[PDB]
DNA sequence: TAGATTAGAGCCGTCA
C-alpha cells in the first residue's frame, strides 16, 4: 500500500491540506491528494478510486463543517468503507476534527462510532496525535526527510 | 541604452543543513538551528497587561492565516515552528498600580516624567532579578498607551533628572544595561488590537488580514531574545570581517560630542556566525564634523582587530567598512598605521540620497530585487527593495529607491561589494520579513548608538544585539 | 478479566482520575480509563462495553 | 550668494 489517502472539501479546507500534506511528507510518509498535481481532466474518477482500493493503507478525512454532506467526500467514504471491509482491517478511516462550528451531535452517519483526532485546540497537539497513532498501527513509512516536503 | 546586472538570492540556512531563501518558510519546514526547552516569562504591568498578555499567548499556540496565503505564508503556531514551549503559565506578574502611574504622569515636564516612570518599571524590573528564586527568560513589559504618547520628545499634553534623554523606551533600554535583563516592550494596544478603536466603531490599527504577520515577528522576536539561533547565513567566505560605522547627535551637552558605534561580523571558524556589536562611544568634540580623530580610529580599529583574532586565531584576511559619510585622509591613515601587513582595507559608503528611478514600461509592477546599474569601477546602483517573484508583490508600495554604493577608499570589485551587500539585508533578528532594504551591520551600529546616547553613566556596555533590541 | 475500569465524569474529575491511574499501573494492575486508552477513531460505546 | 554632504523628527500605508 504505502501511501496516505487525504480527502478534504476543496477549496474551503486548502490551507490546513496544504500544511499537513506538507508536513507528513517531511516525515517520511508518501501522501496523496488533489492539491499536489497540477494535472486534472483525464479519468478524474478511475485513478482515485483506483488508489483507494490498490494502494492505500491509511485513510485520512478531514472533518469540518465544509466536508459534511459534500458529494466528493461521500463518494469516497463509501469506496473507504468497502476496501476497509475488504481488508478485515478495523482502523482504517482516521476523522480529524478541525472545525469549532461542527458539533460532533451533527457529523456524518459513516463516521459517528469512530473514534476522531482533534485539532480545535492546537494543531501541534494533532500532529502529535497522529504520529502517535501511526507509530503504534505500524504504518510504513521513509526515513523523515524535510527535502522532500520543500521541493 | 545602458546596461544592467542581476544578482542571485544569497540563501540562508536552516536545520538539518538545508537551505531556503524564505526565513517563514524555511523554519515552517525545517526548524531553527539550536533547541530552547522553553520560555519562562515575566510580565510587569497591570491587571489588564496581564489579562491581554495571557490572552495573546493563548492565541498563537494555534495556526494563524493571512488573506493570501501565497503573498504571506501562515503561522502554523509557536511551538509547531520553534519547537519549544511559550505559554500563559510560565509567566509571572508584577503588578504597577495605576496609583502609582497617576501620581507621575501629571509633571507636566516630559523630563520628569519620563524619569519618574522608567524608574516606577525599572525599580521592580531589578527587585525581582535580585531577590527572588524564579529563573525567568524575557521580561515582558505591558505599557499602557498614554506611558508612550506623551513620553515623545515633541509632544506636549494638551537638573539631577536631565542628563537623560525625553523617550521612554531608550532610557528604559540605556538604564537597564548594567543589569543584563533582556526585555521586550509591548504597547496595550498592539496585543489587543481589536478592542482600541475611535469614533467609527473601527480599530486604530487593523491588524485582520496580516494576524500571522504578526505572529511571526513577535514568536520570532522572543524567541531571539531568549536564546535563540533562528537562521544563519549560507556560504560567508573565510577570512572577511564586515564592520559598520554609524555617527550620532548626543544634544544634552556642553559640545555635540559626535558618538560614533560599530558592528561587527564574520565567520567563527565553526562555521557559525559572529554578529555582535563592537561599541564603546568614540567621541568627536568638534561641532557637525562626522570624522574620527586618528586616536579614536586607532583604537576603533585595534579592538575590533583584537576581537577578531581572540574570537579565531589569527588577523581578518579581507577588512570592510560600511559608512553612511566619506572618509577624509587622515582618518584613512590613522587606520593604515595600525592594520597588519597581510590585511586589505576596503571602505565603502552606502547613501540613499540620489534620485534615480527605473520604470516598467509595460506593465504596473516595479523593477526586479536583484538589479544593479554599475557606472564604474567605483561606483554602481543597486536595488534592493522591488518586486520579489517568489512571493508575487514588490516589498515596496510606489516605485522604490536604489541604495548607492561607492567605494570611497582602497581596492576591491564592486560586484563582490555589490554581491556582499545584499547578503547582509539576511539577517534582521527584530523582524520576520523576507528581505530589508538596508545592510544590518549599518542598521544594528545605528540602534545601538541610538540606545547608548540616552544616557551617560554606561561605562565599558555589554555587546549582545539582545540587550538593545 | 484482570482490568481495572474507572468510572468518572470527564473532564470534572480528570486530575484525580489521573493520579489513581497513574498510582495503579505504578503499583503493577492493569487499568482501563477514559482519558488514557481508549483509542482514537473507534467506536467508543461499544468497546466500552466490551471491556 | 550658491553647490554639496550630513543628521534629527513627524506622518501615513500594509486588504480589497
Ligand atoms: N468520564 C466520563 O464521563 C466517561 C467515561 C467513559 C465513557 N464516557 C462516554 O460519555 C462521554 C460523553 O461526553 P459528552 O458528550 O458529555 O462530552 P464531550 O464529548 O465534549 O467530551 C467527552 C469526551 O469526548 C471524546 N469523544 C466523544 N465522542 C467522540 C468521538 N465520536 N470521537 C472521538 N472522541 C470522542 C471522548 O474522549 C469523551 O470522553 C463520551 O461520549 C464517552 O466517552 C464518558
Ligand atoms: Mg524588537
Amino acid at each position: 500500500r504505502n501511501k496516505i489517502f487525504i480527502s478534504h472539501a476543496t477549496p474551503d479546507d486548502n490551507d490546513f491540506t496544504r500544511w499537513l500534506a506538507l508536513k507528513l511528507i517531511g516525515l517520511g510518509y508518501e501522501v496523496w491528494c488533489d492539491i499536489l498535481f497540477l494535472d486534472k481532466g483525464v479519468d478524474f474518477w478511475s485513478n482515485i478510486e483506483k488508489v483507494i482500493r490498490e494502494d492505500t493503507c491509511k485513510f485520512l478525512l478531514v472533518s469540518s463543517s465544509y466536508s459534511n454532506q459534500r458529494e466528493g467526500v461521500l463518494k469516497e467514504l463509501a469506496v473507504a468503507a468497502k476496501v476497509k471491509k475488504q481488508l478485515k482491517d478495523d482502523k482504517f478511516i482516521i476523522p480529524l476534527a478541525i472545525d469549532e462550528q461542527l458539533s460532533y451531535d451533527d457529523i456524518n452517519i459513516d463516521i459517528v462510532r469512530l473514534n476522531a483526532i482533534d485539532f480545535k485546540m492546537s494543531w501541534a497537539r494533532g500532529l502529535k496525535d497522529i504520529l502517535e497513532a501511526f507509530e503504534k498501527q505500524k504504518v510504513p513509512k521513509e526515513v523523515a526527510d524535510a527535502s522532500k516536503s520543500n521541493l | 541604452m545602458k546596461e544592467l546586472i542581476y544578482i542571485e538570492e544569497p540563501k540562508i540556512l536552516f536545520a538539518h543543513g538545508q537551505k531556503c531563501t524564505d526565513a517563514r518558510d524555511g523554519l515552517a519546514l525545517f526548524g531553527p538551528l539550536n533547541n530552547l526547552y522553553g520560555i519562562k516569562s515575566g510580565v510587569i504591568g497591570t491587571k489588564q497587561g496581564l489579562k491581554i498578555f495571557r490572552d495573546y499567548l493563548d492565541h498563537i499556540q494555534k495556526p494563524i492565516y493571512n488573506s493570501n496565503s501565497i503573498t504571506r505564508p501562515m503561522f502554523p503556531g509557536f511551538e509547531a515552528v520553534f519547537d519549544c514551549k511559550w505559554e500563559s503559565t510560565g509567566i509571572t506578574f508584577k503588578e504597577v498600580t495605576n496609583e502609582d502611574i497617576g501620581k507621575f504622569l501629571y509633571n507636566s515636564s516630559t523630563h520628569k516624567r519620563t524619569y519618574d516612570l522608567v524608574s516606577l518599571f525599572i525599580d521592580k524590573i531589578i527587585s525581582a532579578n535580585k531577590n527572588e528564586d524564579e529563573n525567568v527568560d524575557v521580561w515582558f513589559v505591558i505599557v499602557p498607551d498614554e506611558i508612550y504618547k506623551y513620553c515623545r520628545p515633541n509632544s506636549v499634553l494638551p537638573a539631577e533628572t536631565y542628563n537623560y534623554d525625553a523617550q521612554f523606551h531608550d532610557q528604559f533600554k540605556a538604564r537597564l544595561l548594567k543589569h543584563t535583563i533582556p526585555t521586550q516592550i509591548f504597547r496595550e494596544s498592539t496585543l489587543a488590537w481589536r478592542d482600541f478603536k475611535n469614533a467609527f466603531g473601527l480599530p486604530i490599527r487593523d491588524f485582520s488580514k496580516i494576524e500571522g504577520h504578526l505572529a511571526w515577528t513577535i514568536s520570532t522576536a522572543a524567541f531571539y531574545k531568549a536564546g535563540g539561533k533562528p537562521w544563519k547565513l549560507s556560504d560567508v567566505r573565510n577570512g572577511v570581517c564586515y564592520l559598520g560605522l554609524v555617527y550620532k547627535k548626543v544634544e544634552k551637552s556642553k559640545n555635540p560630542r559626535n558618538a560614533c558605534c560599530a558592528a561587527q561580523m564574520f565567520l567563527d571558524n565553526g562555521d557559525g556566525t559572529v554578529f555582535k556589536g563592537e561599541v564603546g562611544p568614540w567621541y568627536n568634540p568638534k561641532n557637525g564634523q562626522y570624522h574620527l580623530e586618528p586616536k579614536e580610529a586607532k583604537a576603533l580599529l585595534s579592538q575590533s582587530l583584537q576581537s577578531y583574532k581572540e574570537q579565531i586565531g589569527e588577523y581578518p584576511k579581507e577588512v570592510f567598512i560600511h559608512a553612511k559619510t566619506r572618509f577624509n585622509h587622515q582618518e584613512w591613515d590613522a587606520f593604515l598605521e595600525v592594520t597588519p601587513k597581510e590585511t586589505n582595507l576596503v571602505g565603502v559608503t552606502i547613501s540613499k540620497t540620489k534620485p534615480l528611478k527605473l520604470y516598467k514600461t509595460e506593465g504596473d509592477y516595479t523593477i526586479l530585487r536583484g538589479n544593479a546599474y554599475v557606472v564604474n569601477e567605483r561606483s554602481a546602483f543597486l536595488w534592493t527593495v522591488g518586486y520579489v517573484p517568489k512571493i508575487q508583490t514588490a516589498l515596496s508600495m510606489e516605485v522604490p529607491n536604489p541604495l548607492f554604493i561607492e567605494i570611497n577608499k582602497g581596492e576591491a570589485d564592486i560586484k563582490q561589494v555589490l554581491k556582499d551587500i545584499l547578503s547582509l539585508t539576511k539577517l534582521n533578528y527584530n523582524a520576520c520579513i523576507f528581505a530589508d532594504g538596508e545592510p544590518v551591520t549599518l542598521r544594528f551600529a545605528d540602534k545601538i548608538g541610538e540606545i547608548l546616547t540616552a544616557s551617560t553613566d554606561i561605562k565599558t556596555p555589554p555587546l549582545a544585539f539582545k540587550y538593545y533590541i
